[PDB]
């Protein structure tokens, strides 16, 4: 094992080979792995208490004369899989290495993933809070890609003024998050304000919103193809004539050009036609198959792309952009797992201000901070205030970040309180607040969970063909499901008439003819205007019974399963 | 039975009917590991490792 | 070419849609792991054999009776280890022992 | 007036009951032809109901969306 | 006001018997402290009667659905995972009427001769606890020169087991007649009589080591705790019938975790009481406050037919008279086909069937009947 | 992708002095002293100027028409 | 096939018969609104203009419905559809809105927009209990979010971190009447599960009540008038000032709080702030001796830990979770039981606004110095940690030398593990006590933890002193390499630090190994929750299907649909658990005390 | 004799349904109210004609 | 010997008379098949010497009402 | 992203929890919520395959 390790360190053999030694009184085994799928990490080789990495190697790396592969080649740094690491003894820090140590950790902060490194000071937060912050880091909005306008993504978001965090880890610069930020720095004051920020809710300044803070644009791309059918039939890109079937209306084609394509920079609403298309009839005039905006969505047409598919058919892609000014119900989350929707938009005159002339952009309730054990948020606020005052960004890397006490000392030296508390005045009364309010700069991210895309209201509309029940989804104007648990609470409340109105009257109410002789479903003949039971007869004793259409479907399924349900009718009174 | 033995019992040894000594030796190694774990000679294997 | 320089790549475009393959954390192929089932009171070793994309679960288990058993795919019931040892070419008991 | 369901009696359908309650006999496996019209004697025969809006049921005389459908055998 | 007058007024008042005694005791306690008058006592009695009338539950309440919701909702905040394993698995096992609960625990009480001193409790526990040969042995070694298994035991566990060496060798010799047992020093030597095959040695070696030398079957671990100046014995494993007829054990307060053993030994009513007690104890340990009326309703529904029944497809739901209610819960095809075979008739007297059809449910406002005189004018 | 015209907090105009601030920062000057010399006193305006990242030039290269 | 179309979650029974999608429903994100009553819900204008309620034209509402028809679907308040007595539906547009309006008569149906005072169903999923759906009153708001009052959140278990809720509009008169009578919010203040308050005050209300009613809290005339106007209390003249400071009158917070209580209410108990029982003992003795103590005598020995209300006047004590909190509010529970649900609803609506005004303008905040500790406290915590580590090392050495005594029923390894865990738990408790010693009542986080508003003392302990021992499945961390959780520790090391004992705190900063251990613990907790939820739901469904048909008959018995008597009397006493006093039939002592006080006062 | 919540709800629903399709109000009511509000006012005035049949 | 009724979990069991059973049936307006059932092999039944067809009056120890009366009908195994 | 072939509905208590061998290979904090907790993982920043 020692000879193989020495040969690998000398560069005689490849670095993919990993060797491990297993020693025991009963068994003695040596394992060598050189296959695929092994996840390894680099470690600095430590020999007799001295690491192999010296200052000369660092100088060569900085000067550019040495690369990482060169460092791997000399055996200074080696990749260790899980099997080889069983025999290793890694020191966490360079000043903690001894003669017993066999390896030295390169960067303890590198054990986290890319989204997990976005959180500043993760060691000062609870683990579930760090998990939530890592999860919500992928839901933020910002300048993700510079070529967003030419892309044809189905959904897209764009923050108008993205900002690099003032408190950020050094890994974020190397990863590339600083070039493509997804949030803004918010002046946040921890204060209870009129009960509108309780239960994780937040309060946002009206003037800040009107000045462009957290402004976002939502993109949606629609596509239309001039499909070709058998026999030479094909779709046509033109404004449909009023005489054709399926005509939506005159006002729905007001934005269409003579080629059937919508003009760019045209304001559109729900069910507005973007591409005018017609289709050949089935088994008459041509039908209408135009591509329209979603009923609950609106915006302005951004671009129109005219191209062809792989089969030569015409392809038209239309992108619609909608301005998303923050409002009530818009989800906002910090990097430390603190999330909540906007509870109230408060004018700047009513908002409190400090003795230095600082008005918070956001107000968070103090009740949410200590219960979740989030000290990293307070440290980030202090660091953001210090960075704004000094002009130098505060490093927030894990385990090597700027100490909290240093930030407090810098804040005290800058002329502010060490604790970050400032004297604030009430916006409405104008009097001094009895307590010094903690206020700082916290990086806040706007998430894609917007109330504009979540509000759904259905009264009546399309139903499923099979069950005669309301459809599913906001795009298809569907209804809300009244599940088994909802029926359970309705039963527990003792509301029988409410249950009848919900499950039967408003969902699938229908009437059927039931034969009173054999219990079979009678047949109504519209030709002769008579109702009779085909299996048994009984042209007279036929009664109409109302029930859910789902029950009729169940009866049909039971009959198809060679099961005869006999409905015994009873008088209402 | 011959087809099942050739194409199902340790295919990574091979499907050629000649390659049966290797399958027998691998099964013997498996039995040795089982007996070592049962008699306390060796410890359990961590699946999550 | 209309591409963002910061795009890392590493994905596929299928019919105009970006598809990314997610790595699967599977067990080590052709590796035998021994485990003890306390509820069933048995010792079972399992290996996953790979050959041209085909995976077969070969299981060697020993019950409370002290008799080893071999589980083979396309066989509805477990069979004895000695029977497989005999059918695999080892006739005499000396070869099976050695 | 109106009547409600008092009780439901279950059982096994007899072949005679299946024959009597059937509106048509199905023997052609094919459903639709090249033109898209339903095939007489097929599974989508108009005697069993209508799905297409322009179609008319031969047993009920009603249009799609209000014809309850009819069993075959 | 004399106590006789207060007692007469309490008896004359319309109240339950348990309320009457508590009210009389409270009135007696408050009479000497504040010198209550007759009118004050009468007003107190009237207020108590009014409060009792107000607390009565109105007819038509969906008590079963409310009980199910009030039991299931606290289970959404329960915690998963000596060796008592309470929590959501415990309540799941209780409501599912598991025949053998995981880690059974038997609570054993002692009479007046053993509940005061620790030595009597220890010897009662060692009598209850089942000790076999495999736990007493330090190591297992198969010997081939004598062609028989050899057993050695440590002195500490042998001394604590309460039986000496002679008791051990008399126990195996009487129970096993195929082979004889010889002993010297602190070692067991077994000698065969007609055993020659090596394979037959293993089948007789395992049978010897698993034979129970003393105690009750199914009990392997026993601990003793002190509470309320009394000694209570807690054992691992449940053998209620055997432990009931054991000297030095009080059978009036002895109970077990297994509700099936309670039903088999004590009765169905005792099984219902044990189910109620187990659910209440689990809820109290989890820190969730649940009214006992829901628990007693669940236990009464569980033991309606004289046997313990689960709440799943094999229990209360399985024996429901409604075909549609049975088919809607878990098994649809099997229940419907079984009803078709028997020609079952569903009277639609339940709630689920009326929900499915679209008829008013027989609960809440569904049971209210209205009448009105037609000649009505403003 | 472009510098905001006004500070998001108090509405103070900062876009006029942003390019001078960026030019002086890239020349090796202390950003705090540059902000002080430009009249940027409150740290909210300093937050707006320091945390802004210019990205419009990376968007202009892609034509939409 | 046919079998798969009937069984399963997506089958005909569960997916279409027992539960199905419904019409006249809406769903959007919820936002807080303390200004509306607990009986009201904020409905968006767009939602209100889409959802319609069919109202028949009668003699007393012909003009209103005619105006609704004339307004049209694009003008609020208007209508979308009109149904003639013949039964046909006519859509309303600009061309025919006048013709329909002049054709309106008795018997027509007008599908007008949602207006203020309408009854709708408000539901949050999952519906674990019957309080998950309640009937509210419609309040129309311009924005796009639902608005729910904060005290109604605990019944729904709803927060405002992106929660969405469903709204249902009943269409028939019988359904509307059933929702208005049975399912109103104020009718379900007391939870039937445990017979205690469920619709109660929460964190900010509790903190504001404590700030208002604590000792030394005084307010000026302007503040008192402003909070009275904000809370909506019907007060026309201020009471006599309690004291004068610098020539300006001042009012005690207890005096302002006493305006909420009824004039004939008397109750005394011990709250969560009682840390000196010797001070409550004198108050209890004074109350017991006389039963009508003088108000001046009570105020002389008043204590914040003992709350005493006499004839609606808060003579002593402070407001906390025991006042009107969920599952612990004695005052709210007494108000519900002795004054009805409408009086309780008014009291809750007034007190929430009053406490919100008090906490808003006084200033409540938390900062980084709330978890700060002096150097002596940190030194004591470090000494405790070092002593615990030394004890663990001594136990390990004793186990290695064989001197460790095995515990009954366990071997050496489990005995050593139990001893180590007990030592670490004792060290954590000692560190928590040391931290609690130096955190006074002036700290806002300590106020929140002690009053029961939000958080616990342990939460402050973790950030201040130390985190403690990280464990999964009730055992110390062991999953990793051979003999060690991490490579950075030596193999075979059974010490505290190598097994998941975090000596650092959140403020001090966790080491990478401690970070990994805390991540393991958090992952275990998240996995436990995500596994427990499914089993709890399955058990709830099984119980619901087992006990769906049981109900109380007119004779007090509970019977199955067949007719078999399950209980000859529900609960063996015929008492609703919702109306039961702490699980008992009748609270005799409370009735006796209240009647005696009423007759002697 | 006192009305239960279910009985009161059923009576109010029946009265509101009657008012919706005829059945003029027996007491003076303010203009612009719903039939449910009229039924609630009638119940508050104690003028309802609908009785409850109970088992005996 | 240890009586089965001395246990704290076992309530008092008493066999109802014919007139008492008829009065119980008349009071609740139920048939003999609408009562809760108890097996003939139950320890309480074999301790009381009852036979299938009888009704057992059970005096439960009610946590809420103090004493509660329950009735069970003896049925064959 | 790294995923596991195990079923999401089953509680894999031994597989969902963070292992000691995930140091430097699997991110300890970035995991999804719900059935994917502990079964869907992400590569560490220092991880090499
Ligand atoms: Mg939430
Ligand atoms: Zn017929
Ligand atoms: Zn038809
Ligand atoms: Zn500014």
């Amino acid at each position: 094992v020692e000879r193989i390790r020495a040969d690998r360190r000398a560069g005689k053999i490849s670095d993919v080979i990993n060797v491990a030694l297993y020693e025991d009184e009963e068994v003695k085994e040596v394992y060598i792995n050189s296959d695929d799928g092994r996840v390894r990490r680099p470690l600095i080789v430590v020999e007799n208490g001295k690491p192999k990495l010296t200052r000369e190697h660092v100088e060569g790396i900085k000067n550019g004369t040495l690369t990482w592969s060169d460092l791997i080649r000399m055996g200074v740094i080696e990749y260790l899989d899980a099997e080889e690491e069983e025999n290793a003894y890694v020191a966490t820090w360079p000043w903690e290495v001894t003669e017993e140590h066999t390896h030295l950790e390169l960067m303890p902060a590198a054990i986290l993933g890319i989204p997990a490194s976005l959180v500043p000071y993760p060691e000062h937060n609870a683990a579930p809070r760090n998990t939530y912050g890592a999860g919500m880091a992928k839901q933020s909005l910002g300048l993700g890609w510079a070529n967003f306008r030419i892309r044809v993504d189905t959904r897209g978001h764009l923050m108008h003024y993205p900002q690099v965090p003032l408190v950020n880890s050094r890994i974020m610069k190397a990863v590339g998050f600083e070039d493509r930020p997804a949030g803004q720095n918010f002046v946040v004051a921890v204060l209870s304000y009129h009960g509108y920020n309780m239960e994780d809710a937040v309060i946002i300044n009206k003037a800040s919103i009107e000045r462009g803070l957290a402004r976002s644009t939502f993109f949606r791309t629609y596509e239309a193809e001039e499909k070709r059918y058998l026999g030479g039939q094909k779709d046509n890109f033109e404004v449909p004539s009023p005489n054709i079937q399926g005509y939506l209306g005159e006002k729905y084609y007001r934005h269409l050009d003579e080629d059937g394509l919508i003009f760019p920079e045209s304001k559109v609403e729900g069910k507005d036609v973007l591409v005018g298309r017609t289709s050949p009839p089935r088994f008459q005039g041509r039908r209408e198959t135009s591509v329209t905006v979603r009923p609950s969505e609106k915006g302005v047409v951004d671009k129109v792309i005219v191209t062809e598919t792989g089969d030569g058919t015409k392809l038209v892609k239309v992108t619609v952009r909608d301005l998303r000014i923050p409002e009530l119900g818009d989800k906002f989350a910090s990097r430390h797992g603190q999330k909540g929707v906007i509870g109230l938009i408060v004018p700047q005159e009513d908002m409190p201000w400090t003795e230095s002339g600082i008005v918070p952009d956001l107000i968070v309730n103090p009740h949410g901070i200590p219960s979740r054990m989030t000290v990293g948020q307070l440290i980030e606020a202090i660091g953001g205030k210090v960075a704004s005052l000094t002009g130098r960004r505060v490093d927030g890397t894990a385990f090597i970040g700027e100490p909290e006490e240093k930030l407090r000392k810098e804040l005290e030296e800058l002329g502010f309180k060490h604790s970050g508390r400032e004297i604030m005045y009430d916006g409405i009364t104008g009097r001094r607040l009895e307590a010094d309010i903690f206020i700082g700069v916290i990086y806040y991210q706007r998430l894609h969970h917007m109330v504009a895309d979540k509000m759904h209201a259905r009264s009546r509309g399309p139903v499923q063909v099979l069950t005669k029940q309301p459809t599913e989804g906001r795009a298809r104007e569907g209804g809300l499901r009244f599940g088994e648990m909802e029926r359970d609470v309705l039963i527990g409340h003792g509301a029988a008439m409410l249950l009848i109105e919900r499950l039967l009257e408003e969902s699938d109410k229908t009437e059927v003819w039931v034969c009173e002789s054999c219990g079979h479903l009678a047949l109504e003949d519209k030709r002769r205007g008579k109702v009779y039971c085909p299996v048994c007869g009984e042209d007279e004793r036929i009664s109409k019974v109302e029930m859910s259409y789902a029950f009729k479907l169940l009866l049909d399924e039971l009959k198809a399963m060679v099961i005869r349900p006999s409905l015994r009718l009873k008088d209402r009174v | 039975a011959e087809h099942i033995i050739d194409n199902n019992l340790l295919p990574h040894m091979g499907v050629d009917p000649e390659n049966r000594r290797a399958k027998a030796y691998y099964l013997g190694m498996m039995a040795l590991k089982v007996l070592e774990l049962s008699l306390g000679l060796r410890g359990e294997d961590d699946k999550d490792h | 070419l209309g591409e963002d320089p910061k795009d890392p790549g590493g994905y596929f475009i299928i019919n105009g849609s970006e598809r990314v393959i997610v790595s699967i954390e599977d067990l080590a192929p052709n590796k035998t792991l021994v485990e003890r089932d306390e509820r069933q009171n048995k010792v079972v070793a399992k290996v996953f054999s790979y050959r041209h994309g085909y995976r077969a679960l070969i299981t060697v288990e020993r019950k409370k009776d002290g008799i080893l058993y071999v589980t083979i795919p396309n066989v509805p019931k477990p069979v004895k280890f000695v029977y497989v040892m005999r059918a695999l070419g080892l006739l005499t008991d000396k070869e099976i022992v050695e | 007036m109106k009547k409600v369901i008092g009780s439901i009696e279950f059982g096994i359908l007899s072949p005679q009951e299946i024959r009597k309650m059937s509106a048509a006999e199905i023997t052609v496996p094919d459903t639709y032809d090249d033109d898209g019209y339903p095939i007489e004697g097929g599974l989508m025969d108009k005697r069993l109901g209508v799905i297409d809006p322009g179609l008319r049921c031969e047993t009920c005389g009603a249009r799609a969306g209000e014809c309850p459908g009819h069993f075959g055998h | 006001v004399a106590e006789k007058t207060i007692k007469s007024m309490v008896s004359k008042a319309e109240l339950p018997d348990n309320i009457k005694e508590e009210l009389y005791a409270k009135l007696i306690e408050y009479n000497e402290k504040y010198k209550l008058k007759k009118d004050e006592i009468q007003a107190i009695i009237d207020e108590t009667v009014r409060e009792y009338q107000k607390a009565l539950i109105e007819p038509g309440e969906a008590v079963g659905t409310v009980a199910a919701q009030s039991i299931g909702e606290p289970s959404t905040q329960m915690t998963l995972n000596i060796n008592v394993t309470l929590g959501l698995p415990r309540i799941i096992e209780i409501v599912d009427a598991r025949k053998n609960p995981s880690t059974p625990i038997m609570t054993v009480y002692l009479d007046e001769e053993h509940r005061y001193d620790r030595d009597k409790a220890l010897e009662v526990a060692r009598r209850i606890e089942g000790t076999t040969l495999e736990n007493l042995a330090r190591e297992e070694t198969i010997d081939i020169l004598n062609m028989e298994y050899v057993v050695e035991i440590d002195p500490e566990r042998l001394e604590k087991a309460g039986l000496d060496m002679e008791k051990v060798v008399r126990k195996l010799t009487g129970s096993f007649k195929s082979a004889e047992f010889e002993a010297e020093g602190y070692t067991l030597v077994v000698r065969p009589k007609k055993v020659t095959k090596l394979s037959d040695l293993r089948k007789i070696a395992e049978k010897v080591k698993k034979h129970r030398l003393k105690g009750l079957s199914g009990v392997g671990k026993t601990i003793i705790r002190k509470e309320g100046d009394e000694y209570v014995i807690y054992t691992e494993g449940s053998n209620f019938k055997q432990v009931l007829k054991v000297p030095g054990v009080d059978p009036t307060r002895t109970r077990t975790n297994n509700i099936w053993e309670i039903a088999e030994v004590l009765g169905i009513e005792a099984a219902r009481n044990a189910i109620i007690d187990e659910i209440v104890s689990t809820m109290r340990e989890q820190g969730l406050e649940v009214d006992v009326r829901h628990i007693m309703l669940v236990a009464d529904m569980m033991t309606l037919d004289g046997v313990i029944r689960p709440i799943g497809r094999h229990g209360i739901v399985g024996e429901k008279a409604s075909v549609l209610a049975r088919a809607a819960f878990e098994i649809t095809t099997q229940h419907l086909f079984a009803a078709a075979e028997r020609g079952e008739v569903d009277p639609l007297n339940g709630v689920v069937e009326n929900v499915l059809i679209g008829q008013p449910v027989p609960v809440g406002t569904g049971i209210v009947k209205l009448a009105m005189s037609l000649p009505l004018r403003p | 992708m472009i510098v905001p015209v006004r500070c998001f907090t108090c509405g103070k105009v900062l876009a006029d002095k942003y390019y001078e601030f960026k030019k002086r920062v890239e020349a090796g000057e202390d950003p705090g002293k540059v902000l002080d010399d430009l009249g940027v006193e409150r740290y909210c305006c300093r937050r707006t100027l320091l945390s802004h990242v210019e990205l419009i030039d990376q968007v202009m290269v892609y034509k939409v028409y | 096939t046919l079998a798969q179309r009937l069984k399963g979650k997506e089958g005909r029974f569960r997916g279409n018969l027992s539960g199905k999608r419904v019409n006249f429903s809406a769903r959007t994100v919820i936002s807080p609104d303390p200004m509306i009553s607990i009986n009201e819900v904020g409905v968006p204008l767009a939602v209100a203009m889409e959802l319609t309620v069919p109202e028949k034209v009668t003699e007393f509402n012909y003009e209103k419905l005619k105006q609704r028809v004339l307004n049209g679907p694009e003008k609020y308040p208007g209508a979308n559809y009109v149904i003639d007595p013949e039964g046909r539906r006519i859509r309303l547009m600009e061309s025919n809105r006048e013709l329909i309006a002049e054709k309106l008569d008795i018997g027509w149906t007008v599908e007008r927009h949602l207006e203020d005072g309408d009854v709708v169903l408000f539901n949050r999923q999952p519906s674990l209990h019957r309080m998950s759906i309640m009937a509210h009153r419609v309040r129309v708001m311009p924005y796009r979010t639902f608005r729910l009052n904060l005290p109604v959140c605990p019944p729904y278990n709803a927060d405002f971190d992106g929660d969405e809720m469903n709204l249902h509009v009943p269409q028939t008169e019988e359904a509307q009447a059933e929702a208005k009578i049975l399912m109103e919010v104020q009718n379900h203040i007391i939870s039937p599960r445990y017979g205690g308050p469920l619709i109660a005050g929460i964190q900010d209300h509790i903190s504001g009540g404590y700030l208002l009613t604590r000792e030394g809290a005084y307010f000026t005339r302007y503040e008192v008038e402003q909070m009275l106007m904000f809370a909506g209390m019907d007060v026309n003249e201020l009471p006599e000032p309690d004291k004068y400071e610098n020539g300006e009158p001042l009012w005690s917070g207890k005096t302002i709080f006493s305006l909420l209580l009824p004039d004939d209410l008397t109750i005394w108990y011990r709250n969560k702030l009682c840390d000196e029982p010797e001070r409550c003992e004198a108050l209890e003795k004074l109350i017991e001796e006389k039963l009508i103590p003088d108000p001046e005598e009570v105020r002389k020995l008043a204590y914040d830990g003992f709350v005493y209300i006499q004839n609606g006047k808060l003579l002593s004590g402070a407001v906390d979770k025991k006042a009107y909190g969920r599952e612990d509010g004695k005052l709210l529970d007494i108000i519900v039981r002795e004054y009805g649900v409408e009086r309780a609803r008014q009291f809750l609506d007034q007190v929430t606004k009053l406490t919100i005004w008090v906490i808003t303008h006084k200033g409540f905040t938390t900062a980084i110095d709330d978890e700060d500790l002096p150097q002596e406290a940190i030194d004591r915590i470090h000494e405790i940690i070092r002593e615990a580590e030394e004890k663990v090392q001594r136990l390990i050495e004793a186990y290695k030398r064989g001197e460790l005594e095995p515990l009954p029923g366990k071997t050496l390894e489990e005995t050593l593990e139990s001893k180590i865990m007990a030592v670490l738990a004792e060290a954590r408790d000692n560190a928590g006590k040391v931290a609690e010693r130096y955190l006074g009542m002036n700290n806002h986080a300590v106020i929140m933890a002690k009053t029961g508003a939000r958080g616990k003392i342990l939460n402050i302990t973790q950030m201040a002193a130390m985190l403690g021992q990280q464990s999964i499945r009730g055992k110390r961390l062991y999953r990793g390499y051979r003999g060690r959780v991490l490579t950075h520790f030596k193999p075979g090391d059974l010490g505290a630090r190598a097994r998941g004992f975090v000596t650092n705190s959140y403020k001090s900063g966790l080491t990478p190994q401690e970070y990994f251990f805390h991540a393991m613990g958090g992952r275990e907790g998240l996995v436990d929750t995500a596994v427990r939820t499914a089993q709890s739901g399955y058990m709830q469904r099984r119980l619901i299907n087992a006990l769906q048909d049981l109900k109380v008959d007119y004779d007090g018995t509970v019977r199955d649909p067949t007719g078999i008597i399950v209980q000859f009397k529900y609960g063996e006493d015929g008492v609703d658990p919702m109306k039961s006093w702490q699980g008992k039939t009748v609270d005799v002592d409370r009735v006796i005390v209240r009647t005696l006080l009423k007759m002697r006062g | 004799f006192r009305y239960t919540r279910f009985e009161k709800a059923r009576i109010i629903g029946a009265r509101a349904l009657q008012i919706a399709m005829g059945a003029p109000v027996l007491i003076d009511v303010p203009e612009g109210i719903t039939p449910l509000q009229a039924a609630l006012l009638e119940f508050e005035k104690g003028v309802i004609p609908i009785t409850v049949i109970r088992p005996s | 010997e240890f009586n089965i009724f001395d246990h704290v979990l076992v309530p008092e069991h008493r066999i109802l008379s014919e007139e008492e059973k008829e009065e119980l049936l008349k009071k609740y307006r139920i048939r003999i098949s609408q009562l809760p059932q108890i097996k003939a092999s139950d320890p309480a039944v074999v301790a009381l010497g009852a036979k299938p067809g009888d009704v057992i009056e059970i005096k439960r120890k009610s946590p809420t009402a103090g004493y509660y009366y329950y009735y069970r009908l003896v049925v064959e195994d | 992203r790294v995923t596991s072939p195990l079923s999401r509905d089953q509680p894999h208590f031994e597989a969902r929890d963070l292992h000691g061998t995930h140091w430097g290979r699997i991110c300890p904090t970035e995991t999804p919520e719900g059935p994917n907790c502990g079964l869907v993982k992400n590569l560490a920043l220092m991880s090499q395959i």
